[PDB]
């Protein structure tokens, strides 16, 4: 019996610590975690970690945890996070856990300015956040200032509008009162439905240059690829539905997307590093994989997760 | 070995 | 490695 290797896995609301044996694959580690939290819609997630060089990487299940440059410290830090997003929140997230985990992960991104958000929408989203955290507004329980310790708005709006904390509390609160009677799980889904319609939602961006040296954005996401101008990361200039894509490939830095119709030209671009061109392809394979999967008949496992969820409501 | 320490319900 | 090669993923299979 060799020396145990401790690992610290953490979800958006839980912290797990357990030892693994030297030859544990990422797959096995992933499962223990998933079984501990009672998650089943595992296809969206993955274990995130930093390697020696400090590059944030996704743990590979088919390889030993030990032999992936997992930065060395004790315990070994991993972040359980969603790698892929659903095409439709209300139709792919069944278990209430897969829901609060997405709810949390997306709100962190909205909050962190990672997913652009207009001020109206932010306020609105905040209202659904508080209703989920505090329940029904009650003039007795939530007196002036109940929303002072909370982080509710995306900095980019606080900067863009210098209202006071109280001023903001007033706008959010007004909306908090509108959700009188709503259920916790319903407030988070209510949040997600609104979020999922944002332009930068579930999009992975990468700085690229085309044949000339014009700076650009590549947006790998659930439905295909997209090319964005540098100034506008919202609306794409050239889209690429999985449907009209023959194959995608790359060499050192030159990346190429071949159309399924030979009439359309091949889109070419260049990535900074190899490590970043590898990640792009990886995302494609995963998103395209799920894209297909959700067009196939519901598997005889996903099949009744949905029925027990019609009982719990 | 196995799961020894988790914190969240 | 210390060199560069070609990686390719078919978004359209060979009709297996």
């Amino acid at each position: 019996m060799p020396k145990p290797i401790n690992v610290r896995v953490t979800t958006m609301d839980a912290e797990l610590e357990f030892a693994i044996q030297p030859n544990t694959t990422g797959k096995q580690l992933f499962d223990q975690v998933v079984k501990t939290v009672g998650l089943r819609e595992v296809w969206f997630f993955g274990l995130q970690y930093v390697d020696s060089k400090g590059y944030s990487t996704w743990l590979k299940l088919n390889k030993k945890v030990t032999q992936q440059d997992v930065k060395k410290e004790n315990p070994l830090q991993f972040k359980f996070r969603a790698k892929f997003f659903p095409e439709d929140v209300s139709e792919e997230l069944i278990q209430e856990i897969t829901q609060r985990l997405f709810f949390l992960q997306v709100k962190e991104a909205i909050l962190n300015d990672e997913i652009y958000c207009p001020p109206e929408t932010a306020v609105l989203l905040a209202s659904y956040a508080v209703q989920a955290k505090y329940g029904d507004y009650n003039k007795e329980i939530h007196k002036p200032g109940y929303l002072a310790n909370d982080r509710l708005l995306p900095q980019r709006v606080l900067e863009q509008h210098k209202l006071t904390k109280e001023q903001w509390e007033e706008r959010i609160q007004n909306w908090h009162e509108e959700h009188r009677g709503m259920l916790r799980e319903d407030s988070m889904m209510e949040y997600l439905k609104i979020a999922q319609d944002l332009e930068m939602y579930g999009v992975n961006y990468f700085e690229i240059k085309n044949k000339k040296g014009t700076e650009l954005w590549l947006g790998v996401d659930a439905l295909g690829l997209n090319i964005y101008e540098h100034d506008d990361k919202l609306t794409p200039k050239i889209g690429f539905p999985w449907s009209e894509i023959r194959n995608i490939s790359f060499n050192d830095k030159k990346f190429v997307i071949k159309p399924i119709d030979k009439k359309a030209p091949d889109f070419v671009f260049y990535a900074p590093r190899l490590r970043i061109n590898k990640r792009i392809l990886a995302l494609c394979m995963g998103n395209h994989e799920l894209y297909m999967r959700r067009r196939k008949p519901d598997t005889i496992e996903v099949q009744q997760m949905k029925a027990q969820a019609r009982v719990d409501s | 070995k196995t799961h020894m320490y988790p914190v969240r319900n």
